[PDB]
């Protein structure tokens, strides 16, 4: 909350400037649709990569070893298919 | 009904059943299924406009084997199963004597019944 | 539903009239309330008060059906003084059945309704009198 | 179906996220960590109709440590005597830092 | 019985008839879906953090991923349906009637 | 400024999910649940709550509302509010404000409960000596216990890029 | 229920050690190396029977081992013992690299007037057998017993009375 | 639409099934129930129709908010007694909005609104995978949760669904929603035994899916889509006149053919309990839904509707395909009278 203090004085100064600055005067492409849902789908990786420095330390790190380069390695994957298969293309 | 000893893989015949008989050969069942094939090989001549009767006995074979050997196993299935539910259900006659009362046989000296002529 | 169900089977039948006619109504009501709430679901009538105009005459026709229901079995039970046979309720069901064909102003949906609702309402009567477990044991 | 390859082959992929009281990360505890042993050591071997029949204390135990329902409820009961014997004018409390 | 909880569910039922009731527009009831989803999200990570049942913390994580997954289905689905026409209307969906 | 700040928090929540389920234009659906993620976070955060509620909001407000208001805008825009939407609006605000109402001057409040009334600063943990984060060793799991459950999960995410390159006309 | 038995304060006073975290943190080793030899039949008490209410008797004990060691060392060698914690207060999470100059004077100056070996990385580790006079505990979760077995179904299995018993399909 | 890429989204379809089965914890039945979603979408829009696109838009809304309800009863159910098994429930409101979601999922009468459109605009195979494995993978979910539910809400929605089953079929000409509506009532058939006894439930999704697979199977033989071309597929080839005749007098449940087994097994584990005003409710709604496919019969097989000429020319070029398993389905699906002691294949 000491942060949402900070957030609050903040928002007030910017507000105070705007309502200053305002109140004194003295088709479609499908080509731009896949960037969007490709972006979606890589952040999820992303999401579900990004766990792993604080993972970094436990009994068994040949299973976290595994299962990691299987996550990074599935991203390869599924980028490298749509590199193949022409899809992000113009 | 479920578990009985859930211990219990899938399983498709314990080696238990190996006690009760195994179903014999040309039991009924498995004629019958034998000639279920024969049919199904008759109209699998039939689908396609080939001849019935002919052309296909390598085919009219492989389905007779394949129904018998599959009827075969499933009949074994059956057989485990219902020895296990006579099974458990004479040890549950055994275990509980309370609930399971011999009935005092009267005989028709001295049972009264109504009588409601048809006239 | 399951508390004016209750209502209604909770008073001797036998009769302590119009308490029996309170509580058909209410279940017509509720009834006439379901299926209005289907038919402007499912036809959106164009307009809203033709809406409200549908929800009051169903509501209407089957509040009077469950009201000459309730009523003509208080009559016939405080009659015949007989609390046992389902002909009571066979007179009721015919009743109901002939007041909802004049509501929709035909006579031979009034004359099924009639056989219909007197068988229904004659089976309800048994199924509660000899006792019948309707849905359940759930046992075996 | 309640196909039990899970159980056939020996992998524990399932068992594991499933419960409490199984092996945390670090082995730490839960919350309600003996309740639910309890409750599970009550109703273990049991075909799940008399373990309703049986083990019920142990599980509203467990339902009153989980949710914390009733000792809520005496601390809301606690508050509104308090709130209504002040309000009263018994006793300005000086129980808070001191006696 | 943790007073937030009661706020929360009452948030669930909104954004699920936000999501049942829906006028001339398929973004707005994906997008209530999206909250409904969030809704979901934050009412078992409120559990989880309190009763602190440490391992099975992966519920809101993998709840979410795989509903924003299903949301980017959603948009494809959407995005095929404004193609085959102008626009994306509850209306104009009428043929292939029932 | 009080010690009901989760159920202050909760009631803007409330707020901004009746805020855009009173279906206004998309763009301002998306505003509204913007509003609803922020102090959605800040309720999950007050619960502590370090990981787990900061790393959805790069998910949720980091890469969901984006490609909402990107496919909202791109499709179609229909620029004109509307009686019913201010109606509705009216009746969830009046609904928020009957149920605060009745947690406040009563003891409980039944749909199908009972939700003691008053704010849950109790049930809470009495600062057990973690040292570790308990929440972040939670998220790192996954790699030496989630077998089974990383490689189903990055396996339907394999097959939803299939499927969007399929429907978005594969190949 | 039953109710709560709770001892009174005619008990539950001990003089407590009132220093403050920062010296507490750093007097860590030598307090494991002289003292803490009791300590760990308050540990055992703790961790075997789950009810603090019964070995409160250990706490006094090993309260009254921590102030007397710190009463030696506030007798004994040294005075920049004051020194070490001031100079470590200010650092502020206390790493133990940083001032380590006066670490090494409080190790020779121990080592001189008390002797005290520190102990090695990491032998604050490496679990260990006590001798007690309590005895080990059945039933520590005050439960009932265990309700009732199941009758376990054995023995060969005969073929079925008369096949199916069905309506027909006899064998 | 490469052929890897048609056994990999199969593949998944499998590995949903397969996932919904074999699991002791909920994450994976909510995951198992939502990548078999996420496969089966483009399964339809096979081919490019706005039809297609359509349907596999009502198909994704109503599939996904039961999906949604699901995880808000699961999410409910560790509110309560806190762990993530698959047994026995501990609300009666999550198993209220769990059974809903279920019903939803697979089909109940106030929820089918789904099931004839979306059937409508997709292709035969489409029409198949759906059926069979969609209304297989959930009866595995309630049968695991079979000892929580309040009886009412499967028995209402068990009656509602034979009963606007049969009375919504008496008026499509369509084949795609006369299969739906039958799809319907056998959900309703399938759904009002489960609580007591599930075995019945079982075997009945057995006879069903065999059942579906010989009718799509003898309309992908020759492409029909309207009982016209039915009287076409009469006067170009004789034996898919014989196999929809008998296919079709199963599905209706007559007792010397093996449509019978699953409606009479059901009446004996029914009725030894003391509910017998629901069977004989249940089997005249079961005399109703054979209506529609005796007309079909009718349009087939028993009567000839005069046929347009170039079957004259269709007459040189015999059909030619291959079938996925045709004559061992129709003998096996219509030939298994007496065999009802296969009923205790499945403990
Ligand atoms: C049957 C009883 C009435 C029989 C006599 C009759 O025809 O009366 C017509 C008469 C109206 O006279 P009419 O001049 O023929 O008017 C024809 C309508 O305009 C005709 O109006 P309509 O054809 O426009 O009807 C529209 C609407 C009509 O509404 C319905 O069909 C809804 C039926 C719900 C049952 O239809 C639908 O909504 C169809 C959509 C699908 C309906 C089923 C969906 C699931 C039902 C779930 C029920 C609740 C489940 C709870 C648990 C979950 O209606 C009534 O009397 C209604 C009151 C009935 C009271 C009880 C009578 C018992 C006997
Ligand atoms: C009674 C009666 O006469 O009702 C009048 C009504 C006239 O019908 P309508 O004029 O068409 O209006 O009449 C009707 O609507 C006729 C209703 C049906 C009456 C059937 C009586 C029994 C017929 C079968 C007898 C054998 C069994
Ligand atoms: C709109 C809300 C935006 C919040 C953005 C995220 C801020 C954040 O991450 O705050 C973290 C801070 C506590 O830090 P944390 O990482 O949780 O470490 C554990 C204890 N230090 O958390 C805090 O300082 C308190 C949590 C936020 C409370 C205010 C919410 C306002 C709405």
């Amino acid at each position: 909350m000491n942060l949402m203090i900070t957030l609050l004085t903040n928002f007030t100064l910017a507000t105070l400037l705007v309502t200053i600055a305002f109140w004194l005067p003295q088709p479609f492409s499908m080509k731009f649709f896949l960037v969007a849902i490709t972006f979606l789908l890589f952040d999820l990786e992303i999401a579900l990569l990004l766990p792993l420095p604080w993972a970094s330390q436990t009994t068994n790190l040949n299973t976290m070893l595994t299962m990691a380069l299987l996550l990074i390695f599935l991203l390869a994957v599924s980028l490298a298919y749509e590199w193949t298969q022409k899809g992000l293309e113009w | 009904m479920t578990g009985r000893q859930a211990r219990a893989p899938l399983q498709f015949l314990p080696d238990e059943a190996r006690s009760l008989p195994p179903p014999k050969l040309t039991d009924p069942r498995l004629a019958y299924i034998g000639f279920l094939g024969y049919c199904s090989g008759l109209i699998d001549n039939a689908i396609r406009r080939r001849p019935v009767l002919s052309a296909g006995l390598h085919r009219q074979f492989l389905y007779i084997t394949s129904f018998v050997f599959v009827g075969y196993y499933l009949l074994k299935r059956q057989d485990y199963m219902y020895a296990v539910r006579d099974h458990d259900m004479f040890s549950y006659i055994k275990s509980h004597p309370e609930d399971f009362p011999e009935k005092d046989k009267k005989t028709y000296r001295e049972v009264f019944e109504e009588f409601h002529p048809v006239r | 539903a399951k508390t004016l169900l209750h209502q209604y089977w909770d008073i001797p039948e036998g009769t302590e009239c119009h308490r029996k006619t309170y509580a058909a109504t209410s279940i017509g009501g509720a009834s006439g309330l379901v299926v209005s709430a289907y038919s402007v679901a499912l036809k959106t009538p164009t307009s809203f008060l033709e809406g409200v105009a549908r929800t009051g005459r169903y509501t209407f026709t089957a509040a009077a059906i469950g009201a000459i229901f309730g009523l003509t079995s208080c009559i016939s039970a405080q009659v015949r003084e007989k609390p046992d046979d389902p002909l009571n309720y066979l007179i009721g069901g015919c009743a109901g059945g002939l007041t909802l064909g004049a509501r929709t102003r035909s006579y031979g949906i009034g004359a099924a309704a009639c056989a219909y609702m007197g068988l229904t309402a004659a089976l309800v009567k048994m199924g509660q009198l000899e006792g019948w477990k309707v849905f359940a044991e759930p046992k075996v | 179906p309640f196909f039990d390859v899970q159980k056939k082959l020996g992998v524990d992929l399932d068992h594991w996220m499933t419960i409490q009281s199984a092996e945390q990360p670090h082995r730490i505890p839960a919350r309600c960590h003996a309740f639910e042993k309890e409750w599970i050591e009550c109703a273990h071997g049991i075909g799940s109709i008399r373990a309703e029949k049986e083990c019920k204390i142990e599980f509203e135990d467990f339902r009153e440590c989980l949710l914390r329902q009733k000792t809520m409820k005496r601390l809301n009961a606690i508050k509104r005597q308090r709130d209504k014997l002040i309000k009263e004018g018994k006793y300005t409390p000086p129980p808070h830092h001191s006696g | 019985m943790s007073l937030v909880y009661m706020n929360i569910m009452m948030a669930f039922t909104v954004s699920l008839t936000g999501l049942l009731m829906y006028r001339s527009h398929l973004m707005s009831s994906l997008l209530c879906l999206e909250g409904m989803m969030l809704s979901l999200f934050i009412l078992a990570t409120l559990m989880i953090l309190n009763s602190h049942f440490t391992l099975a913390s992966m519920m809101p994580i993998i709840l979410l991923v795989f509903a924003a997954c299903e949301a980017a289905l959603g948009l494809s689905l959407l995005v095929m349906v404004s193609n085959t026409y102008g626009t994306d209307y509850v209306q104009n969906l009428n043929l292939l009637q029932c | 400024m009080m010690t009901y700040i989760v159920f202050i928090l909760s009631i803007i929540f409330v707020m901004g999910f009746v805020g855009f389920s009173s279906k206004p234009s998309p763009i301002y659906g998306g505003l509204g649940l913007i509003v609803s993620g922020g102090v959605g976070c800040g309720i999950v955060l007050n619960f502590g709550g370090s990981f787990l509620g900061l790393m959805v909001f790069l998910i949720y407000l980091g890469g969901m509302m984006v490609v909402f208001g990107y496919t909202t805008a791109m499709a179609t825009e229909q620029y004109p509010s509307n009686k019913v939407v201010l109606g509705t609006f009216i009746t969830g605000l009046l609904m928020e404000f009957l149920m605060v109402y009745y947690v406040l001057k009563d003891k409980e409040v039944e749909i199908v409960f009972k939700f003691n009334g008053m704010g849950d600063w109790v049930i809470y943990d009495t600062g057990d000596s973690g040292f570790f984060s308990e929440e972040a060793m939670g998220i790192a799991a996954l790699y030496s216990y989630g077998t089974w459950l990383v490689i189903v999960t990055g396996w339907s995410l394999l097959i939803g890029v299939v499927v969007i390159m399929e429907i978005t006309r594969g190949n | 229920p039953g109710i709560v038995e709770l001892p009174s304060l005619e008990d539950l006073k001990v003089q407590e050690v009132k220093v403050s975290s920062s010296v507490l943190k750093a007097a860590a080793h030598h307090y494991g190396a002289q003292c803490d030899k009791p300590n760990k039949e308050f540990m055992l008490c703790r961790w075997e029977e789950k009810d603090p209410r019964r070995c409160l008797e250990e706490g006094k004990l090993v309260n009254q081992c921590a102030l007397e060691f710190f009463r030696q060392i506030k007798r004994h060698c040294a005075e920049p013992f004051t020194e070490y914690w001031t100079c470590i207060d200010y650092s502020g999470l206390q790493l133990f690299r940083r001032c380590r100059k006066e670490q090494a004077q409080f190790d020779k100056c121990v080592l001189d007037k008390l002797g005290w070996v520190r102990p090695d990385l990491g032998e604050l580790s490496k679990v260990t057998k006590v001798k007690t006079d309590r005895p080990l505990p059945e039933n520590p979760y005050h439960s009932r017993a265990r309700p009732e077995p199941n009758p376990e179904v054995e023995g060969d299995l005969k073929p079925a009375r008369h096949g199916s018993r069905l309506f027909f399909w006899t064998m | 639409m490469n052929p890897i890429i048609l056994i990999i989204i199969l593949m998944t379809v499998m590995l949903g099934t397969i996932i919904v089965m074999i699991s002791t914890h909920w994450l994976l039945i909510w995951i198992g129930f939502e990548m078999n979603m996420l496969a089966i979408i483009p399964i339809m829009m096979k081919k490019h129709n706005p039809r297609a696109t359509e349907a596999s838009t009502k198909y994704f809304l109503t599939q996904s908010t039961a999906s949604m309800l699901l995880m808000m009863a699961i999410i409910i159910n560790l509110m309560f007694s806190g762990q993530w098994t698959v047994m026995k429930l501990f609300n009666p409101m999550a198993s209220m909005l769990m059974t809903m979601a279920l019903a939803m999922k697979l089909g109940m009468a106030p929820f089918h609104f789904w099931v004839p459109e979306v059937t409508q605009g997709i292709p035969l195979s489409s029409g198949l995978i759906l059926l069979t494995w969609q209304k297989l993978a959930p009866m595995s979910v309630l049968y695991q949760i079979l000892p929580s539910i309040n009886l009412d809400l499967i028995l209402t929605l068990s009656i509602l669904s034979i009963t606007i089953g049969g009375w919504g079929g008496l008026n499509q000409t369509q084949l795609r929603k006369i299969m739906a509506y039958s799809s319907i009532a056998h959900m309703g058939w399938m759904t009002a035994v489960l609580l007591y006894n599930p075995t019945m439930t079982l075997l009945n999704l057995i006879i069903y899916i065999i059942m579906t697979s010989t009718m799509f199977t003898l309309f992908m033989a020759n492409s029909t889509t309207t009982t016209l071309s039915l009287s076409h597929t009469w006067n170009k080839a004789p034996i898919m006149t014989i196999l929809v005749l008998i296919t079709l007098l199963s599905m209706g449940g007559l007792p010397p053919l093996s449509g019978f087994m699953p409606k009479w097994m059901i009446i004996q584990e029914m009725t030894k309990n003391d509910s017998i005003i629901l069977p004989t409710l249940m089997a005249i709604t079961a005399l109703l839904n054979l209506y529609f496919y005796m007309r079909l019969t009718y349009s087939t097989a028993l009567t000839m509707f005069p046929s347009t000429n170039n079957m004259k020319m269709k007459w040189q070029f015999p059909t030619t395909k291959r079938m996925t398993l045709l004559p061992t389905m129709t003998v096996l699906s219509t030939m298994l009278l007496p065999l009802t002691p296969i009923l205790s294949i499945l403990e």
